[PDB]
DNA sequence: TACCCCCCCTTCGGTGCTTTGCACCGAAGGGGGGG
């Protein structure tokens, strides 16, 4: 007997009245079979026509088993049922497990059906059972327990399980129980004779409250199958990963491939998905087939060579420090390894998000450090010490001069190339004896036609016509011109806030091919000074070049 | 056994539903230890997923404290009770507190645990304690008493508060006392030795009414404003005058008397940026009168109690940080600059965390409000590190901005 | 043809300043995974 959980509907709304789906005769017989046994145990009940609700029902067979699953479509009940607050805040990772002398894994049989639903709420679960023909009406039932398919079933099960385990955990403080839904990982430093004894006291303590531990689900010997992993006494690994062998790939093929590759990335180091994902962008139909680029083919090739050789992770030793090492992989891809003893990884992973239109490797590495810090605080509750492929002086130059606040926790340089560097450096002061280019651009909002040009103090001048452009693009284009038509050292005066915002953040990559060309020039120069003046204030060469390109 | 004051949210508004963020090991243990002893004392009591509301929770160490302190992020709850701490039971603000030669901040939050909370309102104080590696699902609680850090807490306790204080407010008539949530601000024009003594007297005066005090020392008369300043050069380059003209152009949105016509004249050619340009008679006079206009106060700037406070922060480099507090754009109530805070020349996020606390403290002393911050920092960067450096029992509102310094207006 | 949680990659639309273009972010629909 476990205390029921009070539940309500969204205030001012009534229960679910929706008609049944037409069910297949192969499914119906196995369905009516399972339903009838429930009434013997008090899990389900017959109800009179006094109950005016109805909800569709169907079944699919359990994965890795013979039996069927009773799934009740409560989508219309879910819309009108109150909101909950889930207590499942994440997923455990094996790399967060300390090593235990003896370990047991046990599943609960019929998890939801062992928890009684709310008394007053039971009536809204109403559904009817089909038959081999349409003549017999079938009994209508109300759930006495948590139904599979409701939006309140998982949360109520998870919290109830915690109240059951709480007494046992306080009586046995040195037992670690990883509670995730109905699966329990239980481990101890106890001697295995004593461990199995405490295991049985817990199976009784769950049986104290009507929770069944089937022997078939119960595992006594490594390697345990837990959360899609295989747990060995001193190592762990994922259950093997199957990559589709298709000769012609659709959109759903790549989606399956990418998702598998992401799952593999947690332990298999160096998985890369950039070039494969580029095929996924902007395709209309999931059924459509798209060929593999020579880039995506090479990436899928080397991704398979990583999966070829088996890999494993280790377990967590609270005494020793946590280490995280990052390598650059190119095209905005980064992989990392978290370890405590060298060359014995705890877990791996990858950061590849392209955040923003224009960026540089330093920003992206910082984003990787932040992703790794949070993942580490999730799994181990602490921040690892970092091994980063960026010179100490590069970083000092970046974070001190940049106008936004940025930081990286304790870290040391690791000489593993390719190194992260800043590719150019704008002067803080104007360059003496460098030609001074006053640039500007302008475009017509309706024509989409524009000009871009400059004037210098030495008399040099240029204006360029432009097709299908914008005001912003002509301002970048004017700066491109000044960079092309100048020596190795140049002062550039613009009144473009937009352009100057982009270039001063020292990007080394850009979605805009124009910015990438501006970057390419900036790497070539030896000294570049950018200065800003306001427009239409009668300043110097700015007023002159605004006249030229507006005409 | 005390009467519970009824509390209702703002009209047509639902409680807070804010996910809990990951906590470090040392912070979770502190919470589980703090939350255990709070439960055997009846202060909180476990709940379940039937309660749809949630608020983030974490732990801090005040400056030099050495001891964990539980902090709840009631920002979302406080915005949804806003009628309560304003309309009926609000606390007036003492305009003379900013004038006292010394002010001490004390944590009186432990007294709010005395008063019970309205039972119908306890469903909104729900918080969840996470577990390392998600070993356990979320352990949920809710508050039975006045929660620390709720804006409704000091309002309800005010009646009981003003009674405990009344004997000391009469024994010391001209000493100012202000209450902003879990903190008590007490200031005097007394000398430092006398001032620290009367605090101890106020600590005992609180002990016999049942309260501990796990204090910060301020000096509001010392606080200084940072005005807009124009450089001093013997020779001006085209680039110098261009930077100057742009700066004056920007500053003109604040002080309308700014003129640039005679300084613009000096640029009218197409000159090299490093070329030295002698100032004309009229430019020197336009410059001099401009420097004087910036010396003046801004016309028509005053504090409006109905309006929220906004604060912008700019990182100037070399440990320098400048800020402006305003309600309407370009009508600045205060401008200032910090330097050599904790973290200078090593940690940006710690310095910015220290600046937000300083600016918030100043705003509580001067107007009894906490400003909404415009933080010069990326979202993911701030949310990754700020709790490691937070040393206050309140949390201001913030947003994230990216303003490249086209012109260095606030620092030379 | 059900429910809950985490992850990555992409699209798209709200939002505000860089201004009616461009950039950013978050919701969401695709996938992987857990039960
Ligand atoms: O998994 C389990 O252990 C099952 O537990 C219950 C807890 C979550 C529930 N559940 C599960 C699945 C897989 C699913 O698709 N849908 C679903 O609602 C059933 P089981 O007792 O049937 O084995
Ligand atoms: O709540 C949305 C989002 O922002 C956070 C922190 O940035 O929310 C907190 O801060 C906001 C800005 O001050 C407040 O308005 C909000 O009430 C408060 O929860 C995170 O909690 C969340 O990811
Ligand atoms: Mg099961
Ligand atoms: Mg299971
Ligand atoms: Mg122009």
């Amino acid at each position: 007997p476990i205390e029921t959980v009070p539940v309500k509907l969204k205030p001012g709304m009534d229960g679910p009245k929706v008609k049944q789906w037409p069910l297949t005769e192969e499914k119906i017989k196995a369905l009516v079979e399972i339903c009838t046994e429930m009434e013997k145990e008090g899990k389900i009940s017959k109800i009179g026509p006094e109950n005016p609700y109805n909800t569709p029902v169907f079944a699919i067979k359990k994965k890795d088993s013979t039996k069927w699953r009773k799934l009740v479509d409560f989508r219309e009940l879910n819309k009108r049922t109150q909101d909950f607050w889930e207590v499942q805040l994440g997923i455990p990772h094996p790399a967060g497990l300390k090593k235990k002398k003896s370990v047991t894994v046990l599943d609960v049989g019929d998890a939801y059906f062992s928890v009684p639903l709310d008394e007053d709420f039971r009536k809204y679960t109403a559904f009817t059972i089909p038959s081999i023909n349409n003549e017999t009406p079938g009994i209508r039932y109300q759930y006495n327990v948590l139904p599979q398919g409701w939006k309140g079933s998982p949360a109520i099960f998870q919290s109830s399980m915690t109240k059951i385990l709480e007494p046992f955990k306080k009586q046995n403080p040195d037992i670690v129980i990883y509670q995730y839904m109905d699966d329990l990982y239980v481990g101890s430093d106890l001697e295995i004779g004593q461990h199995r004894t405490k295991i049985e006291e817990l199976r009784q303590h769950l049986l104290r409250w009507g929770l069944t531990t089937p022997d078939k689900k119960h595992q006594k010997e490594p390697p345990f199958l837990w959360m899609g992993y295989e747990l060995h006494p001193d190592k762990w690994t994922v259950q093997p990963i199957v990559l589709p062998e298709k000769d012609s790939w659709t959109v759903n093929d790549i989606q399956k491939l990418v998702g598998k590759l992401n799952w593999a990335s947690q332990i298999y180091p160096g998985i890369k998905v950039r070039q494969l994902s580029k095929l996924l962008r902007g395709t209309k139909a999931l059924t459509e087939v798209i060929p593999l680029t020579e880039e995506a083919e090479l990436e899928l090739a080397e991704n398979r060579e990583i999966l070829k050789e088996p890999v494993h992770g280790v377990y967590y030793d609270p005494s020793k420090d946590l280490i995280a090492e990052i390598q650059k992989q190119g095209q905005g891809q980064w992989t990392y390894q978290i370890y405590q003893e060298p060359f014995k990884n705890l877990k791996t992973g990858k950061y590849a998000r392209m955040r923003g239109a224009h960026t540089n490797d330093v920003k992206q590495l910082t984003e990787a450090v932040q992703k790794i810090t949070t993942e580490s605080i999730v799994i181990w509750g602490k921040t690892p010490k970092f091994k980063l492929p960026i010179q100490k002086e590069t970083w000092e130059t970046w974070w001190t001069e940049y106008w936004q606040a940025t930081w990286i926790p304790e870290w040391e340089f690791v000489n593993t190339p390719p190194l992260v560097k800043l590719w150019y450096q704008l002067e803080k002061e104007p360059i003496v004896g460098a030609e001074t280019f006053y640039v500007d651009g302008a475009a017509n909002r309706e024509t989409k036609l524009g000009k871009a040009g400059y004037v210098t103090n030495k008399g040099r001048q240029k204006v360029v016509p432009l097709t299908n452009t914008t005001n912003q693009k002509t301002e970048l284009q004017a700066i491109y011109l000044a960079l092309q038509d100048s020596g190795l050292e140049v002062n550039i005066v613009t009144d473009s806030q937009y352009a100057l915002g982009i270039i001063q953040a020292q990007p080394d990559k850009s979605e805009s091919e124009l910015v990438n060309q501006i970057i390419e020039q900036l790497i070539k120069k030896e000294k570049v000074y950018l200065a800003w003046v306001p427009a239409h204030k009668g300043i110097g060469g700015n007023e002159q070049v605004d006249k030229l390109v507006s005409a | 056994p005390i009467e519970t004051v009824p509390v209702k949210l703002k009209p047509g508004m639902d409680g807070p539903k804010v996910k809990q963020w990951p906590l470090t090991e040392e912070k979770i243990k502190a919470l589980v230890e703090i939350c255990t002893e709070m439960e055997k004392e009846g202060k909180i009591s476990k709940i379940g997923p039937e309660n749809p509301y949630n608020t983030p929770v974490f732990a801090i160490k005040k400056k030099d404290s050495t001891k964990w302190r539980k902090l709840v992020d009631f920002r979302e709850l406080n915005k949804r009770t806003q009628d309560f701490w304003e309309v009926q039971l609000g606390i007036p603000h003492p305009a003379g507190l900013k004038k006292k030669k010394s002010v001490t901040v004390l944590d009186v939050g432990d007294a709010y645990f005395s008063v019970p909370l309205d039972e119908d309102f306890r469903k909104y104080t729900a918080f969840t304690i996470p577990s390392i590696n998600n070993e356990t699902p979320g352990i949920r609680y809710q508050y039975n008493v006045l929660p620390q850090g709720w804006k409704g807490s000091p309002a309800i306790f005010q009646s009981s508060m003003t009674k405990i204080l009344e004997p000391f407010k009469k024994q010391n008539p001209d000493i100012v006392i202000y209450q902003y949530m879990d903190d008590l601000y007490v200031g005097s024009d007394l000398e430092i030795g006398q001032h620290r003594t009367k605090i101890e007297e106020l600590r005992q005066h609180l002990l016999r009414w049942g309260l501990t005090t796990p204090g910060y020392e301020l000096h509001p008369d010392k606080w200084t404003v940072q005005p807009i300043v124009l450089p001093e050069k013997d020779s001006w380059t085209v680039n110098d005058i261009q930077k100057l003209v742009g700066k004056l152009n920007w500053a003109s949105q604040i002080y309308p008397g700014i003129k640039v016509r005679q300084l613009s004249k000096l640029l009218r050619g197409t000159k090299a940026l490093t070329e030295v340009i002698p100032l004309t008679e009229e430019a020197e006079l336009e410059l001099a009168e401009n420097r004087e206009i910036l010396k003046e106060p801004v016309h028509g700037v005053y504090y409006d109690p109905s309006k929220d406070l906004i604060a912008e922060i700019q990182k100037q480099g070399q440990g320098q940080w400048t800020y402006q507090i305003y309600q309407e754009p370009f009508k600045n109530l205060k401008t200032g600059k910090y330097a050599r805070m904790r973290g200078a020349h090593t940690n940006d996020v710690k310095q910015l965390t220290e600046a937000v606390q300083k600016i918030t403290t100043e705003s509580i002393v001067i107007w009894g409000k906490t400003p909404k911050f415009k933080l010069p920092i990326q979202k993911e960067t701030w949310e990754t590190w700020w709790t490691e450096y937070w040393q206050a029992t309140w949390i201001p509102e913030w947003e994230f901005v990216n303003t490249p310094p086209l012109v260095k207006l606030w620092y030379q």
